[PDB]
C-alpha cells in the first residue's frame, strides 16, 4: 500500500466524499457483510440480499441455485482480512463516482448443495475446508444512501482446482452430418 | 379373383401402365440408378432385365433396334445401350440389376425402392452383408464341417 | 340410415381402445453397424443411403457440367476420379469425372 | 473338516472383505477422462470415477443399445470386463458378438460358460460325496464344446452319468441362467487368493502358476452368486447372455490309476446368435464327441 | 386456460436424510397447440406408455403417423433438460411414466355443401403431456396364474358367513 501511490490517492478521494472513513476497521465489517450475504442464500432472502450485495453480483449468487437447497455455514477464520488495494472510478464519467476496495479472504467455510429432489449433488455438509478467494467491494460514492457491498470475486490463474462433483459427466463429441467425415 | 395374374393394374390403363414403365426404364438407362415406388420398381425390373438381352442381340438386328426405339424415349441412349450396357454384361447371363428397399418417403409414406444396373460408376450402395465367418455360430458350424469332412475321407 | 340412439362413452372406449386398433410394437429394429443409427432389418439405413445420394448428386452435377447439353449420352464407360488420383492401367478410353474432394473411405476404388 | 455350506460362506466373506478393502484404499472421488474410440459416435469423452465407474456405466451414458449388445470392452487394445472398474483415464472401445473379428468375444463367452457349468458340478452331487475341480482348459471354440476337468469320489470309479443325469445338469444351468447372476470380477494378490482356495490343492497349483507367469504376481477371481472361481481372461457381463445351454457328455482321461480325471463337456449359444432346432441338434451330436487340446 | 404441467417442474423437495432411500428424478414436459387430433395422438401416447426413453424413440422413429415425429422431438428435449437441469446422471436411465393428449383450442370454419347447405368444420388442436422417471422401467404385471385363481376361490368360499341370522 505504501509503494502503490494510487491506493492512498483513492483513499483520500473516498475520504473527500465521506470524512468519517477508516481503513483499519473496514475489513471487520466487510467480513460481516460477506458472511451475512452468504448465510442469506440458505433461506434465499433476496429482499435483504439486495441491500448487502451489488446488482452485478446478484445474478451469480441466484441463477444456479434457483431450484436447489444450499446449506452454507461459517466455522473459522484462518487469517485476518487485509486491504489489498483501493481504487476509484473516473471523475464524472456518467454523473456518478464509484469506489472499489479489494480485500483478501483466507477462512474456513462449509457447503451443502442438494438437487430439486433433495439428493446431494455438491459439497459435503460436515467437514470444513480452507477457502482462499479475493473479494472486491464497491460503493456508490455520489449517492448519499450508497453503501459498500459484495461486488466481484477474483480467481487467480494459480488457484487450486475446485473439488470434483459427485456424479459422472459425459461430454459428446462433434456431431457429424452424413457428408462430413470424422476429423480429429 | 386374381389367380395367375402376373401384371399389376397401375396408372390410367394398359397404355398408361406401359408409358409409366417406359419412363422409369428410360431414367434407369440414362442415370443408371433411380428411386421409385416399390411396386413400380418391381414391375419395371423385368423390363429392365430383358432390355440387355435385346441389347446383346446386336444393333444390326432389326428386331432389337425397333424394340430399343420404342422403349427408349431419348434416342441418344440407344447407342449407349448397344455399346456400353451390352458389352459390360456380355459375360453375365442374368441378374443385371439389384433391387433394395429404402425408407419410406416423407410425402405420403409410400413404400420406396431403389433399382440400379450392376457395374455402375456411382458410389456403391450400403448393401446388406451376411454374418462374418469369424463369429461363434459360424465357427462352430465350420468345425462341424471339417470333422464331417475328415470322417468321410477316412 | 340414421343412428337411433346416442352411443355412450363406455361403448366407444370398448371400440376405440380395442387391441387390434392399437399400434403393434416393432421387433425388427437394429442399430447400423457403421454409423450407429437405427434401421430396419430389410430396409437400407437412412443415414447411409442419404449420404450416398448426396455424393451421387454431386457426381451427377459434375456429369452434366462436363456433358453440357441434352441428348449427348456418351458411348463409353465412365469412371469418377478424386483429388490426387491418376487414370489406372485398365482405365483407358473412358470418360473421366473430376471431383474436387477426397475419395470417401466407403467408396472403395476398383 | 469344513462343511460345503460353510466353505461358501467364508469364501463370500473373504471376497466381500477384499472388495471393501479395495474400495477403502481408493480415495473418495477422482475424475478420469475416458475417450470413446470407435466407428459409432466418435469423439465422445466420459469423465467417470476411478475404481467406481465401469465400461457398462459409460454404455448407459450413450444408449441401451450399447448396454444390450456390447459383450466385451476394449481398453487400450486389451480386453476388459464389462463390470470391471476402470483404473485410469484411457480410450475405450466396445465389442459385440456380430463384429468383424469377434475372437475375444467368443473366447470370453467360452470361458464364461465353463464357469457356469463348472459351478453346478458341486451342487449336483450328493453331500456325502466329495467333488474337487481341477482347472478350466482353454479349449478352442472350433473344437465344438467347452470342457472342465473334475475329480469325483472313490465310490464313483465305474459310475457314468446317464441321459437323465445330464438332463439334470442342464436344468440346474438353465435355472442359473434364469436367476440372471452378473459376472463380478476382482483383481487380487496371489497370497490373498491362496488363503481363499486353501482347501483345494488343484486351485492352489492354479494360483501359483498364474502368479508365476504374472510379473506383478496377482490373479483375477470371478464370482457368480455364492461361487468363486479362478479364471484367466475377461468374461461376459451376466449369465443371461447365453440362451441355449446343454452339457454333452462325460469322458474319462487317461491314465486313471494315479488319479481319476473326468472331462465334462458342453455346448452353448448366446441370445444374439440363436440357432434353429435342427442346427442345434447337430451341434449337440458333435459336442458329445470327446475333444482334447493341442 | 390451465398450465399446471409446466409449474410441476418448479416444485422442490426438502433435502433427504441418509436414512431414507433415493428419491427418483421426475420431469414434467408438455408441448401445446399441436396441429393434430387428440384422438389420433392418443394412440401414440398409449403406445410408448410405460416403456424406456430410448426404446420409445426407436418405436416412434419408424412410425408413419405424423404425430410420431412430434413426440420424438418432445421426448428428445425432455431428455436434454433432465440431464442438464434435473441432476440426471444417465440419459438412458429413464422410462415413460404417463403420456396422454388433451384437447387444445380449435377454430370453427364453414364447410360448404350442396343445395346451399353448409357444415361447421373444426381445425383441431391438441396438447401432449409426458412425464419421465429416472430408473429402469418397472416390470410388467405377470399374468395371473392358475394357482392364484385357486387360492382366490378358496378365500371367497372361506369368507362366507351365515346371513340374516344372529
Ligand atoms: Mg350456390
Ligand atoms: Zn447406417
Amino acid at each position: 500500500m505504501k509503494k502503490t501511490m494510487a491506493s492512498q490517492v483513492s483513499i483520500r478521494r473516498i475520504k473527500d466524499y465521506d470524512a468519517n472513513f477508516k481503513i483499519k476497521d473496514f475489513p471487520e465489517k466487510a467480513k460481516d457483510i460477506f458472511i451475512e450475504a452468504h448465510l442469506c442464500l440458505n433461506n434465499s432472502d433476496h429482499d435483504r440480499l439486495h441491500t448487502l450485495v451489488t446488482e452485478h453480483c446478484f445474478p451469480d449468487m441466484t441463477w444456479d441455485i434457483k431450484y436447489k437447497t444450499v446449506r452454507w455455514s461459517f466455522v473459522e477464520s484462518l487469517e485476518p482480512s487485509h486491504v489489498v488495494q483501493v481504487r476509484c472510478s473516473s471523475m464524472m464519467n456518467q454523473g456518478n463516482v464509484y469506489g472499489q476496495i479489494t480485500v483478501r479472504m483466507h477462512t474456513r467455510q462449509t457447503l451443502a448443495i442438494y438437487d430439486r429432489f433433495g439428493r446431494l449433488m455438491y459439497g459435503q455438509e460436515d467437514v470444513p475446508k480452507d477457502v482462499l478467494e479475493y473479494v472486491v467491494f464497491e460503493k456508490q460514492l455520489t449517492n448519499p444512501y450508497g453503501s459498500w457491498r459484495m461486488h466481484t470475486k477474483i480467481v487467480p490463474p494459480w488457484a487450486p482446482p475446485k473439488q470434483p462433483i459427485l456424479k459422472t459427466v459425459m461430454i459428446p463429441g462433434p456431431q457429424l452430418k452424413p457428408e462430413e467425415e470424422y476429423e480429429e | 379373383i386374381s389367380h395367375g395374374r402376373v401384371f399389376r393394374r397401375m396408372g390410367l390403363g394398359p397404355e398408361s401402365r406401359i408409358h409409366l414403365l417406359r419412363n422409369l426404364l428410360t431414367g434407369l438407362v440414362r442415370h443408371e440408378r433411380i428411386e421409385a415406388p416399390w411396386a413400380r420398381v418391381d414391375e419395371m425390373r423385368g423390363y429392365a432385365e430383358k432390355l440387355i438381352d435385346y441389347g446383346k442381340l446386336g444393333d444390326t438386328n432389326e428386331r432389337a433396334m425397333r424394340m430399343a426405339d420404342f422403349w427408349l424415349t431419348e434416342k441418344d441412349l440407344i447407342p449407349k445401350l448397344f455399346q456400353v450396357l451390352a458389352p459390360r454384361y456380355k459375360d453375365q447371363t442374368g441378374g443385371y440389376t439389384r433391387m433394395l428397399q429404402i425408407p419410406n418417403r416423407s410425402l405420403d409414406r409410400a413404400k420406396m425402392a431403389v433399382i440400379e444396373y450392376k457395374g455402375n460408376c456411382l458410389p456403391p450402395l450400403p448393401l446388406p452383408r451376411r454374418d462374418s465367418h469369424l463369429t461363434l455360430l459360424n465357427q462352430l458350424l465350420q468345425g462341424l464341417r471339417q470333422d464331417l469332412r475328415q470322417s468321410q475321407e477316412a | 340410415a340414421a343412428p337411433k340412439n346416442r352411443r355412450t362413452i363406455e361403448v366407444n372406449r370398448c371400440r376405440r381402445r380395442n387391441p387390434q386398433k392399437l399400434i403393434k410394437v416393432k421387433n425388427n429394429i437394429d442399430v447400423c453397424p457403421e454409423c450407429g443409427h437405427l434401421k430396419q432389418k430389410h430396409v437400407l439405413c437412412a443415414y447411409c443411403y442419404e449420404k450416398v445420394c448426396k455424393e451421387t448428386a454431386e457426381i451427377r452435377r459434375q456429369i452434366g457440367k462436363q456433358e453440357g447439353g441434352p441428348f449427348k449420352a456418351p458411348t463409353i464407360e465412365t469412371v469418377v476420379l478424386y483429388t490426387g488420383e491418376t487414370p489406372s492401367e485398365q482405365d483407358q478410353g473412358k470418360r473421366i469425372i473430376e471431383r474436387d474432394r477426397k475419395r470417401p473411405s466407403w467408396f472403395t476404388q476398383n | 473338516q469344513l462343511s460345503p455350506t460353510e466353505l461358501t460362506e467364508m469364501r463370500n466373506d473373504l471376497f466381500n472383505k477384499e472388495k471393501a478393502r479395495q474400495l477403502s484404499l481408493t480415495p473418495r472421488t477422482e475424475k478420469i477422462e475416458v475417450k470413446h474410440v470407435g466407428k459409432t459416435d466418435p469423439g465422445t469423452v466420459f469423465v467417470m470415477n476411478k475404481n467406481i465407474s465401469t465400461p457398462y456405466s459409460c454404455a448407459m451414458h450413450l444408449s441401451e443399445w450399447y448396454c444390450r449388445k456390447s459383450i466385451l470392452a476394449l481398453v487400450d487394445g486389451q480386453p476388459w470386463d464389462m463390470y470391471k472398474p476402470l483404473t485410469k483415464s484411457c480410450e475405450i472401445k466396445f465389442l459385440t458378438f456380430k463384429d468383424c473379428d469377434p475372437g475375444e468375444v467368443n473366447k470370453a463367452y467360452w470361458r464364461s460358460c465353463a464357469m457356469m457349468m463348472g459351478c453346478v458340478i458341486e451342487r449336483a452331487f450328493k453331500d456325502e460325496y466329495m467333488v474337487n475341480l481341477v482347472r478350466a482348459p482353454e479349449v478352442p471354440v472350433i473344437s465344438g464344446a467347452f470342457c472342465y476337468d473334475v475329480v469325483l469320489d472313490s465310490k464313483l470309479d465305474e459310475w457314468m452319468p446317464t441321459k437323465e443325469n445330464l438332463r439334470s445338469f442342464t436344468k440346474d444351468a438353465h435355472a442359473l441362467i434364469y436367476k440372471d447372476l452378473p459376472f463380478e470380477t476382482l483383481e487380487v494378490e496371489a497370497k490373498v487368493a491362496l488363503e481363499i482356495f486353501q482347501h483345494s490343492k488343484y486351485k492352489v497349483d492354479f494360483i501359483e502358476e498364474k502368479a508365476s507367469q504374472n510379473p506383478e504376481r496377482i490373479v483375477k477371481l470371478h464370482r457368480i452368486g455364492d461361487f468363486i472361481d479362478v479364471s484367466e481372461g475377461p468374461l461376459i457381463p451376466r449369465t443371461s447372455i447365453c440362451f441355449q445351454y446343454e452339457v454333452s457328455a462325460v469322458h474319462n482321461l487317461q491314465p486313471t490309476q494315479p488319479s481319476l480325471i473326468r472331462r465334462f463337456q458342453g455346448v452353448s449359444l448366446p441370445v444374439h446368435l440363436r440357432a434353429h432346432f435342427t442346427i442345434w441338434d447337430k451341434l449337440l451330436e458333435r459336442s458329445r464327441k470327446m475333444v482334447t487340446e493341442d | 386456460i390451465s398450465r399446471k404441467w409446466e409449474k410441476k417442474n418448479k416444485i422442490v423437495y426438502p433435502p433427504q436424510l441418509p436414512g431414507e432411500p433415493r428419491r427418483p428424478a421426475e420431469i414434467y414436459h408438455c408441448r401445446r397447440q399441436i396441429k393434430y387430433s387428440k384422438d389420433k395422438m392418443w394412440y401414440l401416447a398409449k403406445l410408448i406408455r410405460g416403456m424406456s426413453i430410448d426404446q420409445a424413440l426407436a418405436q416412434l422413429e419408424f412410425n408413419d403417423k405424423k404425430g410420431a415425429k412430434i413426440i420424438k422431438e418432445v421426448l428428445l428435449e425432455a431428455q436434454d433438460m433432465a440431464v442438464r437441469d434435473h441432476n440426471v446422471e444417465f440419459r438412458s436411465n429413464l422410462y415413460i411414466a404417463e403420456s396422454t393428449s388433451g384437447r387444445g383450442q380449435c377454430l370453427k370454419r364453414i364447410r360448404y355443401h350442396g343445395r346451399g347447405r353448409f357444415g361447421i368444420m373444426e381445425k383441431v388442436y391438441c396438447h401432449y403431456f409426458v412425464k419421465l422417471v429416472e430408473g429402469p422401467p418397472p416390470p410388467p404385471e405377470p399374468p395371473k396364474t392358475a394357482v392364484a385363481h385357486a387360492k382366490e376361490y378358496i378365500q371367497q368360499l372361506r369368507s362366507r358367513t351365515i346371513v340374516h341370522t344372529l
